[PDB]
């Protein structure tokens, strides 16, 4: 079966430069050229460049002209593209496909993201004030993402809503609400759970009423 | 490929000339980057003369380009190009007439097996696509252009020159070599289960449908051969060592030597050796001739169009053994029909172009 | 280079519906072109190409049309699994330009949004800085409009926003709005409300707080 | 068989240059022994006019120099050099056309030889093997490579090319010239046979195989043709006495004579005579191109793969009218069923290869 293994995600500061792999299994990989596709959120797909596995011969897309480099290993059936001069914008998810008149197999993606920040952990601060209330949490200044909330250690799951972070001036920032009845708040216990794995991070902050 | 025929249809004042202005698989386009580094080289060599060698080293340098200008024969070199370019325009041509074309086996196709229902119909077009594939099959293998458009078996199927049944039977026949003589062979099978079934009348109908086929086959051993057997290295070798060694004698021999010495063949002084880049251009030009007809089935400008051929014969060969099996047009007499001698008008252009019968030399014009 | 351009930006509709996305060629190329589907996280999949030819897996449901500039996907009897992202190719050339994409999302009935302001917490305080959450819970259609106002003058300097994936349990959308202040620009004022527009009523639902 | 066509596809930068880094069938491979001899002769003489010869000596020494100098002419060398490869680079060519397939016989006989059944079977692979014998053993007649893989009849039977019975009918007939042409006998005996016995319907078809085996043994007779008519000695020993005659007046002629003596044309000593040794490559290489093509069926680099060719035609001959006797995949409506003008699809690397049809020169391009 036809399959494009990809490299894990990468962190770099700006300046930098990085190297993403794209393993082809399945198939002869000298017979067919591999294509490379950008992906950011609100953009529409922008076509890197191609490689020909065979003769190794490169066609890039003039947007891309001084930023891409690509190269193959028939020996290891594995192509790479690297990315120098990396900047804010050059954050994004990066395929790898396959070519037949059509892309019909892609990697699982390859996230890069790009800032200057060190590991920081987030700072949880407890949202408080009919018939059902609606309470919350706040992450900020936190990095990098991901980060895991939950709701009295996940028992507490219908109801809750965990909105995407945003930046903020080189770090990220996000909600989560939940509702629960009137009458079972404050009688009934209520905290949420942030995990900042990236700094083995757990913390936990009850929601107290307002005094 | 480059065609630019209709430009030099007549011989006029500047036939030749205007040629000199285009740049699409021209000489300027293939010696380009060489033309620069002779360039560069040349006149590096001339202001380390002119700026850095002393008064004794220039008198050695001087010494030493009359030495190598006396080596720069373009006698020798003339011939062995001559000769060389000949033997590839030759095999150029050779390449180009063996390039299968589907229009004979086509019109027998077409008006031969019988049939004006779906099977008929079914019948012919997986026939002629046979040939086609044939075809496609042994171009993909000799032409670099073609082979990116099908790099892979898959590529064939998906572009509809081949069905996926018939990649199945592709694969299932165990062969190391080059299949390309599959479709060839198919061809002739189902021709013969056509005639079985009726749909081919006779026997001498169907030898004369496999002929054609056998020709198509010779036609892609040809391709195969040109492909196989390179003109013999030694013999390139050659003719790019002559050309060299004649450019590396100008490097230093063509300098421009101090007019003051007053040496014999040296009395003036242009920096810029004119008649030696005319050379330049003459002989890498003239061996580019060589280096890109060396193999009319790349990429250049000036190789052969096999996709636009593979397009056509395609849409043209279904086409006639289709559309056009045993349809014809509303018979009627023609314009001529109780006119012995007919005598087709001519436009205001061409009235010139009405001459009377050639009969022949011996015979007296009056 | 070739432009593809795709409409509409975003479908809604039911399943059982009958639903058609178009992409236009900024010049000919011929039926050289191809549809893909992407769900949200995952990577794109190929449904057509060559502007008819259906793949491998996909459903006699789906089907393509068009030659030139002019194309068309047509998803006709919709199913869940025919939620998510959709866009298109060109394969004519290099570079092969892709379409801006359509977000095929689930058709409902309207709903009013669950608005709830929360004043600054005495840990943030404590911190140095204030920061007014307001959120807007589950909602229909997905357009809607924040504006914050600070003792009735507007506010849009440190504003920041989130929204959320349609809910795939009630299909309804939410956003949280988040004005970030200096504590002392935060005491510097009384009144912190946080009014929303939407479609489902003509007068802003309101919900504000006050400093003590 | 040294095939460098891919590298040479394109007319870029270093395309031929490129060719001067390779030594499988390369002008240093085959001019290495003789280089060696002519750069040690070379400075041999050259220490015994620097280290040896007396001043008088040394005199009469650059006399001689000077005479052996004004006899090495480049321009008549050039012309029976390239008349003469000429020759070769034809003969060359022709031979390799001479070499026979079975492609044209293993369609017909594929499918106008009847029956599914172990005869039917027997008959077809044993009518090809017939070919391929006539083939094989004309081969080994004139290819040395062949040869010393079957240098005995023996050899050829225990290969699998020819039976022990057919060996035991082959010393039956009591021949004293070469008996490369029996099997093509017994094939049209066989063929005969098996028409008579109802295997192939008529005799269109019948003789239509026959032809195509007579084209067969054209082709061996032409193979035994150019390897008994060799290129007239005289003619081969006119060339190397022209291109030695050259080498002899440059081994003397060519010496760095004293730069004091101020000779006209001999200002700088170098020691080493570059251009002389670069000419020598050039004449002495382009004596090598007819020296291997002269016989290309030898065991020289560039020499034909004779046994590569054999194995190719054995293993597809019999597979094609064995394994695809009758034997064809499902037929299908194509991709382009009810489409009259199809566009097959394009790669993005040879979407510039799309073109617009080319009408003739005639009309205008609108
Ligand atoms: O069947 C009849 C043929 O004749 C006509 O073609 C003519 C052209 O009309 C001629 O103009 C052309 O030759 C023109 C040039 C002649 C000068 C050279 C004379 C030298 C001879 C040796 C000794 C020294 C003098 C030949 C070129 C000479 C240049 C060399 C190279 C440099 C070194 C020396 C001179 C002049 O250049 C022309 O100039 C034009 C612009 O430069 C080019 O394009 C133009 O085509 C348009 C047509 O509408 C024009 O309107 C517009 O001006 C422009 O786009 C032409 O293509 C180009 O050929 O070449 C053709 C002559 O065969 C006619 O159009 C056609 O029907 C048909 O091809
Ligand atoms: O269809 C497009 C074609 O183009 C490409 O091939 C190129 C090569 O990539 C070129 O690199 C090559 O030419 C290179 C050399 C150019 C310098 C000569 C310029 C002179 C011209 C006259 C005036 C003076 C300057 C031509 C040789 C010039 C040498 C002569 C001889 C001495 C006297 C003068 C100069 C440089 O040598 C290269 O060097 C390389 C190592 O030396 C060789 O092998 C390499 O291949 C590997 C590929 O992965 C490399 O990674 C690795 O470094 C190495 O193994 C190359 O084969 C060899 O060609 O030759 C080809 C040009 O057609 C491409 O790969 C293919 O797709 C296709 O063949
Ligand atoms: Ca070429
Ligand atoms: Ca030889
Ligand atoms: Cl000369
Ligand atoms: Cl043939
Ligand atoms: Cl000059
Ligand atoms: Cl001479
Ligand atoms: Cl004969
Ligand atoms: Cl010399
Ligand atoms: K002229
Ligand atoms: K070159």
């Amino acid at each position: 079966q036809v399959q494009l293994q990809q490299s894990g995600p990468e962190l770099v500061r700006p300046g930098a430069s990085v190297k993403m792999s794209c393993k082809a299994s399945g198939y002869t990989f000298t017979n067919y050229w591999m294509h490379w596709v950008k992906q950011r959120p609100g953009q529409a797909l922008e076509w890197i460049g191609m490689i020909d596995p065979s003769k190794s011969e490169t066609t890039l897309n003039q947007k891309f002209r001084g930023k891409a480099t690509l190269n193959v290993d028939k020996s290891s059936n594995t192509a790479y593209m690297q990315l120098s001069s990396l900047t804010s914008e050059d954050s994004a998810v990066y395929y790898c496909a396959r070519e037949v008149y059509y892309f019909d197999y892609w990697g699982q993606g390859t996230t890069l993201t790009v800032s200057s920040a060190k590991t920081t952990p987030p700072s949880v601060y407890p949202l408080a004030p009919n018939s059902m209330v609606t309470l919350g949490c706040l992450v900020k200044g936190y990095f990098p993402e991901p980060v895991t909330v939950t709701w009295n250690s996940g028992s507490l799951s219908s109801g809750v809503h965990t909105f995407p972070a945003v930046l903020q001036s080189d770090l990220y920032t996000l909600s989560s609400s939940v509702t629960v009845p009137s009458s079972s708040w404050p009688s009934e216990t209520v905290t949420c759970n942030v995990a900042h794995p990236a700094s083995s991070t757990k913390v936990d902050k009850k929601i107290v009423p307002r005094d | 490929t480059v065609t630019y025929t209709n430009r030099v249809a007549d011989a006029r004042l500047g036939t030749f000339s205007q040629l000199l202005l285009q740049w699409k698989g021209s000489i300027y386009k293939l010696l380009y980057s060489e033309f620069l580094i002779f360039i560069s080289l040349y006149f590096a060599i001339s202001l380390v003369y002119r700026l850095i060698l002393s008064e004794s080293q220039r008198l050695m340098f001087e010494k030493l380009a009359l030495y190598c200008n006396s080596y720069a024969e373009l006698i020798p070199v003339s011939f062995v190009l001559g000769f060389y370019v000949s033997l590839v325009v030759s095999r150029w041509w050779a390449q180009y007439e063996s390039i299968p074309w589907p229009d004979r086996i086509m019109n027998l196709v077409s008006c031969n097996v019988d049939g004006e229902d779906e099977y008929g119909r079914l019948l012919r077009r997986t026939l002629m696509r046979y040939s086609n594939l044939c075809s496609v099959l042994i171009l993909r293998s000799v032409s670099t252009a073609v082979y990116k458009r099908f790099p892979s078996m898959e590529h064939v199927v998906r572009a509809g020159l081949m069905t996926p049944e018939e990649h199945k039977k592709f694969e299932s026949l165990n062969s190391p070599h080059n299949k390309f003589w599959i479709p060839c062979v198919w061809f002739s099978n189902l021709a013969v289960k056509a005639r079985n079934e009726g749909r081919i009348r006779d026997s001498v109908l169907l030898q004369g449908i496999l002929n054609e086929l056998n020709t198509l086959r010779s036609q892609c051993g040809r391709l195969y051969g040109y492909d196989w057997i390179s003109i013999p290295l030694v013999y390139t070798q050659v003719v790019t060592v002559a050309v060299y060694s004649f450019f590396l004698a100008c490097l230093i021999g063509r300098q421009f030597l101090d007019p003051e010495k007053a040496y014999p063949g040296h009395e003036l002084d242009l920096f810029v050796p004119v008649f030696t880049f005319l050379q330049f251009f003459f002989y890498a030009g003239w061996l580019k001739v060589a280096e890109q007809l060396i193999n009319p089935f790349g990429e250049d400008d000036d190789d052969f169009e096999t996709n636009w051929l593979i397009d056509r014969n395609l849409q043209v060969s279904l086409m006639a053994v289709d559309e056009m099996h045993q349809d014809l047009p509303i018979l009627e007499k023609d314009l001529y029909w109780n006119e012995p001698d007919p005598q087709p008008p001519y436009t205001a252009a061409t009235a010139e172009y009405k001459r009377p019968s050639f009969l022949g030399s011996t015979f007296d014009i009056s | 280079d070739i432009q593809m351009t795709q409409s509409p930006a975003s479908l809604s509709a039911s399943v059982g519906e009958t639903v058609t996305i178009t992409c236009r060629a900024s010049e000919n190329i011929y039926s050289y072109l191809t549809w893909y589907q992407q769900k949200q996280g995952k990577s794109p999949q190929l449904l057509v190409y060559n502007a008819k030819t259906l793949t491998e897996g996909v459903p006699s449901r789906f089907s393509g049309s068009g030659s030139g500039t002019q194309f068309s996907l047509k998803i006709n009897s919709l199913q869940p699994e025919d939620f998510g992202g959709y866009f298109c190719q060109h394969h004519y050339g290099t570079p092969p330009t892709f379409g801006g994409g359509t977000k095929l999302e689930v058709k409902r009935a309207d709903a009013a949004p669950t608005v709830s302001i929360f004043p600054p917490s005495s840990e943030q305080l404590t911190s140095g800085g204030a920061s007014v959450v307001c959120f807007l819970n589950n909602f229909y259609p997905k357009d809607i409009n924040v504006k914050w106002k600070i003792d009735g003058s507007e506010r849009q300097n440190g504003v920041l926003n989130s929204w959320t994936d349609q809910d795939s349990k009630d299909s309804t959308y939410s956003m949280s709005s988040t004005l970030t202040l200096t504590k002392d620009e935060y005491e510097r004022h009384n009144s912190y409300t946080c009014e929303a527009t939407h479609k489902t009523s003509t007068s802003p639902i309101v919900k504000s707080f006050n400093r003590n």
